């Protein structure tokens, strides 16, 4: 304020800004397809307690010993 | 008897079909003059067009109706055509059916406002729009290969095989032989000759077409520019006025094979060639590599052939054997593919009728396009 | 191990990542790699060559948007370690990457190269505990809370089908097409280039993803719909400037159902699904075709669900009860799967350690994964 | 050398020097060279045959003005050496330019053959310890204190916008006109002989230059103001004659907006600004019409502020946000910001020693500029 005072050549009683007035799904609410409410915490509890048997697994596409079947019983 | 008229951004080349070359080329230009309210003298013109609008280039506006290969001001276009037509070619157009062409991937409008214009307002008894890059392997005498046919407005890649188009596999690029010049501008105010005007700018394109060539390696021409003033060329202006362009020469063309110097983020001439034939059946790669023809005037370039078979070959895969074909008419190479077509007995049926036209409408033309 | 494992779900258009037992993904971002394509000038400017999720997201203008992985398969490996390196990052989870253990979710029927370098960069440049690669579709199943179903999870990058009866996953009857979420926003670009709109540049490409989100539905008749003069419905730009789709809105995600209209020779979406039961055995077709579950992110299309029930009935056979099941975060499905396993103590004895991996290398990843 | 740093301003029309230091520019004089307008032989006359900035405007009527800089462009090298010693003169600053460092400002895409020269004399004539060639653009922004911005910089020779995002300037999306103060004033000296008062004399054309400073106020509406019958203001010469400017007053800086009214081929004030953000990229545009800053002198017009947001808003896109933010310094902004990035520790950096110079060769300036 005091420093543009000293200069000459300086806008003097005009305004700063020029500028404009301040102006102010589909699918998942489908019949076909069936809408499920995903709870995981309801999941988690169904398979808390299955178990998977990772003795003797090799889902790799080897040739020797036949067909293999990963993950054989739980518990 | 029939009409053959290539609607190029650049230059417009117009003719009858079965004649060797065309008959009429010029500059595809709209001159209106920078009037004051001042009264104008007398042998007055209110818009002037081609040749004329050439030589009164000083006080004229020089604005291209065609941009990028889109019509952005049929108003133009239409005095263009009347241009063509009655004064170059003088011939009566409800006489005579015109072959036009346009661009591949163009916007769908284009084609149906400018068959609507030859049917309404020059009342034309039949008119067949054509894919440029189709035309240009009948130049040659070839069905098979792929064409780079870059223009002023776009350069595009259609590969046919055995006379079969793959729609797919056709891709556009919006930079060209007008981005170029505007290019060369830029890079000629940073040495000390300034050119800004819409007539300035067509003295600059005099300057690209004779002097600038493409170099096989860009960082080997950049030292020798360096070292040595060889390479730096004069050029006398309309004025007396002469200027040395020096490395800015081969620096223009330069930019069609890495367009990052223009500043697209895009792929290059050479890259996009390989990318479409990548993009076609693997069995007919052979002879897409065998076959790769370059057409328009942005491939008369001197030495572009040398550069686009190096870059080519090494993106491409090194048992392949890459030939480029380098017709001397590639100017006139969509032309010249016209009059060939228009000429063959078999094109008599493919025209599209007044009475096809007028039952139907101008949405016919998507379905008898290509 | 004490430390919680974290869920990446390493999609190709959005990477979710997040630690075991969380309900729903904290921290999901856009899967690409943003470098700055103009020029730093002035001091104080934003820091780095690399912009990563949500800084990308905001200064997109300014970057050059490069996705890492296209297809499902990791193209650039530099880029998607980096990606990775932002998941461990302060902005994310912001956790050490040594004393977590991770779950990485790999479309089926990726190269066997894809999954042993995915394993090298997460044991080699990051120091995991544990690594488990498994497929998208296992984890879905898992979500829902069910033990028979096939999952149609049409991703960004990939659309597959995989039917699994009570826990076994059928391996010869999965079925995986290249065409997906991504191929039908390239598809709409080149539909709105015909419109008359360009969108040439890589940031201008993810304004197209964004029309595509916004604005595209299904139509339950194709041949119908296409001859009908539809309402050219607007879409504001982010600039401000409004576009008219008209045709291209329901035209360009009919390439899922229809992929001749890019022009590969592929099985539609709706045939992928009915190939997938009519592969499984003749017991399981009518229990298959009872529990389909859809999932992935290009399953959110208007009408996709109406269109595909009536797809599949055509192609199954008669009087044959068809359900179609979405959960209603179709997006978040495969993630929130992969949350429920890591949870399970059952995933401790399923993990590679970092002594199994060092010992056997390559082999222990391709045994222990599906 | 740890001494302060000199800024100065190469402004065509007036140059601003003094010390990094100081919140404003102390020194700033005409940049024009004196010289008496009689060739003088005898004594009793100007002695010296240079008189520069307030010796010049004293004997003003009597001396002969020649102004060494044309469009941003260095034309007589001569003169502008004068005119740099007279900044390192007892008048103005009274110090060694052997002992502190120096920043020039340069205008974007100007001649690199001026940007060598002016290094070469301030490294050679004058004993400099460093130099650093900067943008006018660049530095605007330091002095508002703000890193995205574009910066409308009409000066005295030229008129420049650069759009600068997050402290990155896209090097593509600059404009630059020639139709700046300089071109206003000469076609104010055209309309004021249409009102009957020449003004001939090189002397007489700073007056013109006084007369548009004082009384010349751009209408919202030109038409409506044309109709209405004019007060007719009176203006005092030095002398103390009048002289009632009129219409001349408002249709005079007028062919700022409109360039083609007299005859020349450029774009506009209005249209430069527009262009250079429609040319950056759509994510970037709201942003940059969010924020544009008016520099230089050919900004401070009574009514400038208000005719352009008018003529920007109609061109650019409807519903958007457009904050023309000058500040109260417009004038001396340019210098302001570069008092600041003089100051700052990372110029230490960014300058070019004189050993630097002589061992890396001509390039050294160029490299570093950005
Ligand atoms: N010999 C040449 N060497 C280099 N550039 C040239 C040469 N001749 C023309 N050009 C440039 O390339 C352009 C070639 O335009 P051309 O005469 O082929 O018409 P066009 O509008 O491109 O038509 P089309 O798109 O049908 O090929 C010219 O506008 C010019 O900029
Ligand atoms: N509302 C929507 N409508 C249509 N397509 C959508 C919608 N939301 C997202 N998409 C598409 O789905 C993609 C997200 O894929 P996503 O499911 O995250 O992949 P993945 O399953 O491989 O992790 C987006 O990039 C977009 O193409
Ligand atoms: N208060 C003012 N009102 C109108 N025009 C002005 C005013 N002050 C300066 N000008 C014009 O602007 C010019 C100053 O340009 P300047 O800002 O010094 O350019 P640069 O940024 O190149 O240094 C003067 O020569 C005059 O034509």
């Amino acid at each position: 304020d005091p420093k543009y005072a000293d200069l000459p050549g300086i806008a003097r009683n005009e305004p700063d800004v020029y500028e404009t007035s301040d102006l102010p799904l589909e699918e998942l609410t489908s019949t076909s397809v069936e809408h499920i409410i995903v709870n995981p915490n309801a999941a988690y509890d169904k398979f808390k307690d299955k178990r998977v048997g990772t003795k003797g697994l090799d889902f790799s596409d080897r040739i020797g010993k036949t067909k293999r079947t990963g993950y054989e019983s739980g518990e | 008897a029939a009409l053959v008229v290539d609607n190029g951004s650049g230059m417009c080349k117009a003719g009858f079909a079965g004649d060797d070359a065309p008959r009429a080329v010029f500059p595809s230009i709209v001159g209106r003059p920078r009037h004051q309210g001042v009264m104008v003298g007398m042998g007055q013109k209110d818009s002037y067009v081609g040749d004329e609008a050439q030589s009164k280039r000083g006080i004229l506006t020089l604005k291209y109706p065609i941009e990028h290969g889109i019509v952005t001001n049929w108003d133009d276009m239409e005095k263009i055509w009347h241009h063509t037509f009655y004064n170059e070619l003088r011939v009566a157009p409800e006489e005579h059916p015109v072959l036009l062409t346009e661009a591949p991937l163009n916007p769908k409008a284009n084609r149906e406002k400018m068959t609507q214009i030859m049917f309404e307002t020059f009342n034309t008894p039949a008119m067949y729009v054509a894919i440029q890059a189709v035309l240009s392997l009948y130049a040659s005498g070839r069905t098979t290969g792929i064409v780079m046919d870059s223009g002023d407005g776009v350069t595009h890649t259609v590969p046919i095989y055995e006379g079969y188009a793959l729609p797919h596999a056709i891709l556009r690029l919006d930079l060209a032989g007008r981005d170029l010049t505007d290019y060369l501008m830029k890079i000629l105010t940073e040495r000390g000759y300034s050119f800004t005007t819409t007539a300035e700018r067509e003295i600059v394109r005099d300057i690209k077409e004779k002097l600038c060539y493409v170099a096989l390696d860009f960082e080997q021409e950049m030292a020798t520019a360096a070292s040595s003033s060889s390479l730096e060329k004069s050029y006398e202006l309309p004025d007396g006025q002469v200027i040395t362009i020096g490395n800015e020469r081969f620096r223009c063309p330069e930019a069609l094979f890495q367009p990052s110097f223009l500043g697209m983020e895009s792929c290059g001439i050479h890259e996009t060639t390989f990318n479409s034939i990548m993009k076609c059946d693997v069995d007919i790669r052979k002879d897409l590599y065998a076959n790769t023809v370059l057409s328009g005037g942005t491939t008369m370039y001197p030495g572009i052939a040398d550069r686009m078979q190096k870059e080519i070959t090494a993106l491409a895969p090194s048992t392949m054997k890459i030939k480029i074909i380098a017709p001397p008419e590639r100017k006139y190479s969509v032309w010249i593919g016209g009059s060939i077509l228009a000429s063959l007995s078999t094109f008599q049926q493919m025209w599209i009728s007044k009475q096809e036209y007028d039952e139907s409408g101008p949405s016919i033309v998507h379905r008898k396009c290509f | 191990i004490a430390n919680q494992p974290v869920v990446i779900d390493n999609g190709s258009g959005v990477i979710k990542a997040g630690f075991a037992g969380d309900q729903i993904p904290k921290y999901c971002f856009p899967n690409y790699v943003g470098r700055p394509k103009h020029v730093r000038v002035m001091a104080g400017a934003l820091e780095g060559d690399i912009f990563i999720g949500p800084k990308a997201e905001e200064h997109r203008g300014l970057l050059s948007i490069r996705y890492p992985m296209e297809h499902g398969i990791v193209k650039d490996w530099n880029d998607m370690e980096r990606i990775w390196q932002y998941v461990y990052s302060k902005d994310q989870l912001q956790t050490f990457s040594e004393e977590h253990p991770v779950l990485l979710t790999e479309a089926p029927l990726n190269p066997r190269k894809n999954r042993e370098r995915a394993a090298e960069v997460f044991f080699e440049t990051f120091n995991v505990p544990a690594l488990f690669i498994s497929m998208q579709a296992v984890l879905s199943l898992y979500a829902t809370g069910r033990t028979t179903g096939v999952v149609l999870d049409s991703g960004d990058g990939v659309t597959h089908a995989v039917p699994i009866y009570e826990g076994f996953a059928m391996p010869h009857s999965i079925m995986r097409i290249d065409i997906a979420g991504r191929d039908v926003s390239r598809f709409l670009r080149l539909y709105l280039r015909k419109e008359g709109y360009d969108f040439h540049s890589s940031s201008e490409f993810e304004i197209v993803k964004a029309i595509k989100e916004r604005a595209c539905y299904l139509s339950i008749n194709p041949q119908k719909d296409e001859t009908l003069e539809t309402e050219k419905a607007q879409y504001y730009l982010p600039d401000g400037s409004t576009i008219e789709i008209g045709p291209s809105r329901f035209r360009a995600p009919e390439l899922l159902f229809r992929p001749d209209l890019i022009g590969e020779e592929s099985e539609g979406i709706h045939e992928v699904l009915v190939f997938a039961i009519q592969k499984s055995d003749m017991d399981l077709r009518r229990t298959l075709f009872s529990n389909i579950v859809l999932s992935g992110g290009s399953t959110l299309f208007k009408g996709f669900g109406d269109r595909l029930l009536s797809e599949v009935k055509k192609l199954a056979p008669k009087d044959v009860k068809i359900r179609i099941s979405a959960p209603q975060e179709r997006l978040y499905s495969t993630w929130i799967g992969g949350s429920i396993l890591a949870s399970l103590d059952t995933f401790k004895k399923m993990w590679v350690s970092k002594k199994e991996y060092e010992e056997d290398g390559a082999r222990s990843i391709h045994r222990k994964t599906f």
